[PDB]
């Protein structure tokens, strides 16, 4: 029941192969719903999942100039940022910066969030009140002062506590086909043997949206944290993701481990034994 | 929808 | 001055059925900055029309692309996916296990 929607900026600067490059998507939860590259042909906003085609002229226009707009301030803040690190011309820097909403079952906000990074390291965020700035270095407080003289906090709670949360709720209706459907996993249980005296039990999840999960092993109803191997949630390409976790057990103890699936998608949560 | 572009860093 | 190398996985959006039609997957993540090269490998050579999704990033800044094409695994045929990228010496190549 509740939701997020988050647009995620990339401003890449390439010294000697042109101008940098300013790329800008947009997810409601772990669905990607519009994107924007600087290198395209013809950069516009352009859209990314079926239930936003429907959006109206004025709409792809609108978000395609503040794309447009962003590419150029994107790429002064680039030259900026240099100069406030004494950065010679001729290295590659990369501003990254995430913000947007989320909103509880009912629709109303939960909190807003925007954040920056350079080179991949905490640059400022807009702190939880959505008023006040957190710089990480004397660097960002330059641009603390500057946003703070063009109020840009100000016109972030505007947004962030507007527009974000009526957009995302308009997204979730036009597609709640696919937004609000919560897939259950896929699970089974596998064995691989690696020795005369252990083996490898593997819990595997397929099939499953949002991309949120727990998978646990436990031995006599005890967790194995320490020793369960995480392989990292992968999408599948058809907006489902997959996951493992997997445990090395000696041979003969496997009905000691119980497999624990969580997901939204599911009736009941799950337990799961090797079945030979 | 975007925010409106804000102001350079 | 803040590098991550990527992690690497190779798999199959469907369970594996030798003569049906599926894709593979090449999902390369956690890595900074965001340059990288990644190639489909069938038999070793490398595949044509791979596509790839959009850039985006993780909470900690770095990275992930999912490289993907179709295709149809038979019981001969090897897959893998070759990555480069600033943090790695020469390039990194991992099989498509199929069991896993």
């Amino acid at each position: 029941g509740s939701h997020s929607m988050r647009y995620f900026y990339t401003a890449m600067s390439r010294p000697g192969r042109g101008e940098p490059r300013f790329i800008a998507v947009g997810y409601v939860d772990d669905t990607q719903f519009v994107r924007f590259d600087s290198d395209a042909a013809s950069p516009r906003m352009a859209p990314r999942a079926p239930w936003i085609e429907q959006e109206g002229p004025e709409y792809w226009d609108r978000n395609t100039q503040i794309s447009k707009t962003n590419t150029q301030t994107y790429r002064e803040s680039l030259r900026n940022l240099r100069g406030y690190y004494n950065q010679s011309e001729a290295g590659s820097h990369i501003i990254q910066r995430m913000y947007g909403c989320d909103v509880g079952p009912d629709g109303r906000l939960l909190r807003g969030y925007d954040q920056s990074a350079y080179d991949g390291k905490d640059y400022i965020a807009l702190n939880e009140d959505l008023s006040s700035w957190t710089a990480a270095d004397t660097a960002a407080q330059i641009t603390q002062r500057k946003w703070e003289a063009a109020r840009e906090a100000e016109q972030l709670r505007a947004y962030l506590e507007g527009l974000c949360v009526e957009w995302l709720r308009r997204y979730l209706e036009n597609g709640k086909e696919t937004l609000q459907r919560a897939d259950p996993p896929k699970t089974h249980v596998t064995h691989h043997p690696i020795s005369d005296h252990e083996a490898t039990l593997r819990c595997w999840a397929l099939g499953f949206y949002p991309a949120e999960i727990t998978l646990t092993w436990q031995r006599d109803g005890e967790d194995q944290t320490q020793d369960t191997e995480l392989v990292e949630t992968r999408p599948a390409g058809d907006r489902t993701f997959q996951k493992w976790a997997a445990v090395v057990v000696p041979s003969g103890e496997e009905q000691r481990y119980t497999c624990h699936v969580q997901h939204e998608g599911l009736p009941k949560p799950l337990t799961l034994r090797w079945e030979p | 929808h975007l925010a409106s572009s804000g102001h350079s860093y | 001055m803040i590098q991550r190398t990527p992690k690497i996985q190779v798999y199959s959006r469907h369970p594996a059925e030798n003569g049906k039609s599926n894709f593979l997957n090449c999902y390369v993540s956690g890595f900074h900055p965001s340059d990288i090269e990644v190639d489909l490998l069938k038999n070793g050579e490398r595949i044509e029309k791979v596509e790839h999704s959009d850039l985006s990033f993780s909470k900690d800044w770095s990275f992930y692309l999912l490289y993907y094409t179709e295709f149809t695994p038979t019981e001969k045929d090897e897959y893998a996916c070759r990555v480069n990228h600033v943090t790695l010496s020469q390039p990194k190549i991992v099989k498509w296990d199929r069991d896993m």
